[PDB]
């Protein structure tokens, strides 16, 4: 079976560079050309290059000859991508894919690798709870603000309250994330008993506990 | 430098035929355009499927066919299956070069419609000590996963602080999503009535609350 695996997820600073490896199984990594694109929010894909790694021959996308590097080695089966002087533009995934002459076309691909280029500097979030405006049931939630880099958990009642709970997707807001949780529990269980929101940010070591209490 | 463009959005049901264009702006595609058709799934997760026009890609559905319609390059859906849900670029081989559509977003309805729940919560006041005040506005069980918010403050529309999530898929298979509005907490109170309108489908759904 035909595979291409990928480096994983990349973290740079503007001004580094990085090489990202395509690792081929399945075939004789030798005998196709591998491709390569880059896939940025907001600007569908783009065609980098391909290198045919049996010969080393190379063709690039005049914008990226003086951004990209190809090259491969046919003893691990692996070809790599070297971007150099990292910017935000070269934020994106980034994508290898084997094509195939007599199809015409590019069949399998890789993973995908995603390239963050930030100068930010891990930031706390602060949380705060989120209590409705003093139904069978009742909704409650915790704000999760202003943290970098992602991800946050967030559990309730430390995994105690698993059903009907909601952890929505964080969003950007001033160069930092923002995230909420919603729980939804019976009336009859609050503030009869208690519910309190277990949140935790790797990335800095935080973990804060809050409890939703009535306005 | 070819311009490849691909309909935005397409929306089908299961069983049913869907077809996708491909147009280049340098004019008609041919068979020497060499017309490829990939699909994204979510996570990023990129299969070929056509390739040389209409070619299919090994151990791709026989359900999938490429074509040309007119002057375009085109992919064919018989018997879409809610698996099929995808984004769908094509490319075309032009000028020694390998130019991709801006592709097309295939929704494929696997479960009834569902307008959205919505929830609207006020700035804590652990919050509010700090100059700051957010509102959130909750959205959950709706389907398809395509919403627009908008915020008023006293009946007046307010997009200054104002940010919106992505739907994200829920355990349940419908979508869920988030808005806030920031402002500082001098500013939060300057205002009454603070409202949250969630428009699903040319259905709106609303929800406020006072300040006081």
């Amino acid at each position: 079976e035909v595979q291409l695996q990928q480096s994983g997820a990349e973290l740079m600073k503007p001004g580094a560079s990085v090489k990202i490896s395509c690792k081929a199984t399945g075939y004789t990594f030798s005998s196709y050309w591998i491709e390569w694109v880059k896939q940025r929010p907001g600007h569908g894909l783009e065609w980098i290059g391909e290198i045919l790694p049996g010969s080393g021959d190379t063709i690039f996308n005049e914008k990226f000859k003086g951004k990209a590097t190809f090259t491969a080695d046919t003893s691990s089966n692996t070809a790599y991508m070297q971007l150099s002087s990292l910017t935000s533009e070269d934020s994106a995934v980034y994508y290898c894919a084997r094509w195939v002459l007599d199809y015409y076309g590019m069949d399998y691909w890789g993973q995908g690798t995603s390239l963050t280029v930030s100068s930010a500097s891990t930031t706390p979030p602060s949380v705060y709870p989120l209590a409705p405006g003093g139904s069978a049931m009742v909704t409650l939630g915790c704000l999760v603000k202003g943290y970098f880099p992602e991800p946050v958990t967030v559990v309730w009642n430390k995994g105690s309250l698993s059903t009907g709970t909601h952890t929505f997707p964080a969003v950007l807001a001033a160069d930092l994330y923002t995230l909420s949780s919603s729980v939804t529990v019976s009336a009859s269980s609050w503030p009869g008993q208690s519910v309190t929101c277990n949140v935790a940010h790797p990335a800095s070591s935080t973990k804060v506990d809050k409890k939703i209490a009535p306005s | 430098d070819a311009v490849v463009t691909q309909e935005s959005a397409l929306t089908t049901s299961p069983g049913e035929t869907v077809t996708l264009t491909c147009r280049s702006s340098t004019g008609a595609v041919t068979t020497s355009n060499y017309a490829n058709w990939v699909q994204e799934k979510p996570d990023h997760l990129f299969t070929g499927l056509i390739g040389g026009t209409n070619n299919r890609a090994p151990g791709v559905p026989a359900r999938f066919s490429g074509s040309l319609i007119g002057d375009k390059a085109a992919l064919t859906i018989t018997g879409a299956q809610t698996e099929d849900e995808a984004i769908y670029f094509c490319a075309l081989w032009s000028n020694n070069k390998l130019v991709f559509g801006g592709g097309t977003k295939l929704t494929v309805l696997g479960q009834p419609k569902s307008s959205p729940t919505v929830t609207l919560f006020p700035p804590s006041s652990e919050e509010l000590s700090t100059a700051k005040a957010t509102l959130v506005c909750t959205i959950t069980d709706f389907y398809p996963g395509v919403v627009t918010v908008d915020w008023k403050v006293d009946g007046t529309p307010v997009t200054a602080g104002m940010e919106t999530t992505q739907p994200s898929k829920q355990s349940n298979n419908k979508y869920m999503a988030s808005s806030y509005l920031t402002l500082t907490a001098r500013a939060w109170e300057r205002h009454s009535s603070y409202s949250c309108q969630v428009t699903h489908e040319g259905h709106s759904s609303n929800k406020t609350l006072s300040r006081a």
